[PDB]
């Protein structure tokens, strides 16, 4: 069985990898939101632009129609 | 970025106590399990 | 005791970085996609590209 | 076997941290110009004297170490082949 100090850096490797890890996902998610923040408010934009000529189109066809 | 930049001055000492290092891996163990669940989860509220 | 805690607690670290690093799936792990859109709506987005920064 | 057991653990999780720091064997050995198919890509990679191999994992370590410095330096002077060349760049290694 390895000594003490031994497993001492073995847990210090472990905990080395697990903040690595963590610092990378952290890296990946920050870039992981801004990518999907800008898309999603685009395709909001979008959707917000679809639906004013939507309703345009609505309003003028129960226009003419009551005309 | 988030985290303070003090953890270098508690990794260049030579490891001493078990309790201490146990202590901290679960911590790490626990940051690592808790981002992942939370990137998870990210990524489905993304996708519905 | 503590010695069978820290020996199970290293057993158990050990197995799961072997079976994290183990497969080569990562790559969508370490690239997090932002593609479940179809093919007729990118050029929407390409449309005002530029008009959001 | 204790000395055995470091030894296995210093390489394996060298090649986890490896893997875990943005590690890609194909495109690297083509920037290399080397051939893949008379190479052992993985975890033992440095069954023999491998010399190309710890050239571009070196290369790759210190330009995400310090991508200006790499362009300073090794900008005019990349000597990755010959003896000399692998002098040189064993001394830069030992300065650094």
């Amino acid at each position: 069985s390895p000594d003490l100090s031994e497993a001492m850096e073995m847990m210090e490797s472990q905990t080395l990898l697990l903040t690595l890890l963590s610092v990378k996902m952290e890296n990946n998610l920050a870039e992981f939101e801004r990518r999907a923040e800008k898309n999603l408010l685009i395709m909001c934009k979008e959707k917000e632009k679809l639906q004013k000529k939507a309703h345009e189109l609505k309003r003028r066809l129960l226009l003419s129609q009551r005309k | 970025k988030n985290s303070s930049h003090h953890f270098v001055e508690t990794f260049n000492i030579k490891p001493q106590d078990l309790h201490k290092c146990i202590a901290r891996c679960h911590f790490a163990r626990s940051r690592f399990l808790q981002i992942l669940q939370r990137q998870d989860c990210v990524t489905q509220k993304y996708q519905e | 005791s503590l010695m069978e805690h820290f020996e199970d607690t290293r057993e158990k670290n050990e197995a799961l970085l072997g079976e994290l690093f183990s497969s080569p799936h990562l790559q969508m792990l370490l690239n997090p996609e932002c593609d479940p859109w179809p093919l007729d709506m990118q050029p929407l987005l390409n449309k005002q590209s530029d008009d959001w920064q | 076997m204790s000395s055995a057991s470091v030894t296995a653990f210093e390489k394996e999780h060298l090649w986890m941290y490896l893997q875990a720091l943005g590690f890609e064997p194909g495109p690297a050995t083509i920037a290399c110009g080397k051939i893949v198919s008379h190479t052992h890509l993985g975890v033992n990679m440095f069954d023999k004297l491998n010399r190309d191999a710890f050239h571009i994992i070196s290369y790759f370590l210190f330009q995400v170490l310090d991508q200006s410095l790499t362009k300073e330096v090794f900008k005019f002077c990349w000597p990755p082949f010959d003896q000399k060349s692998d002098t040189e760049f064993r001394k830069h290694c030992c300065e650094w």
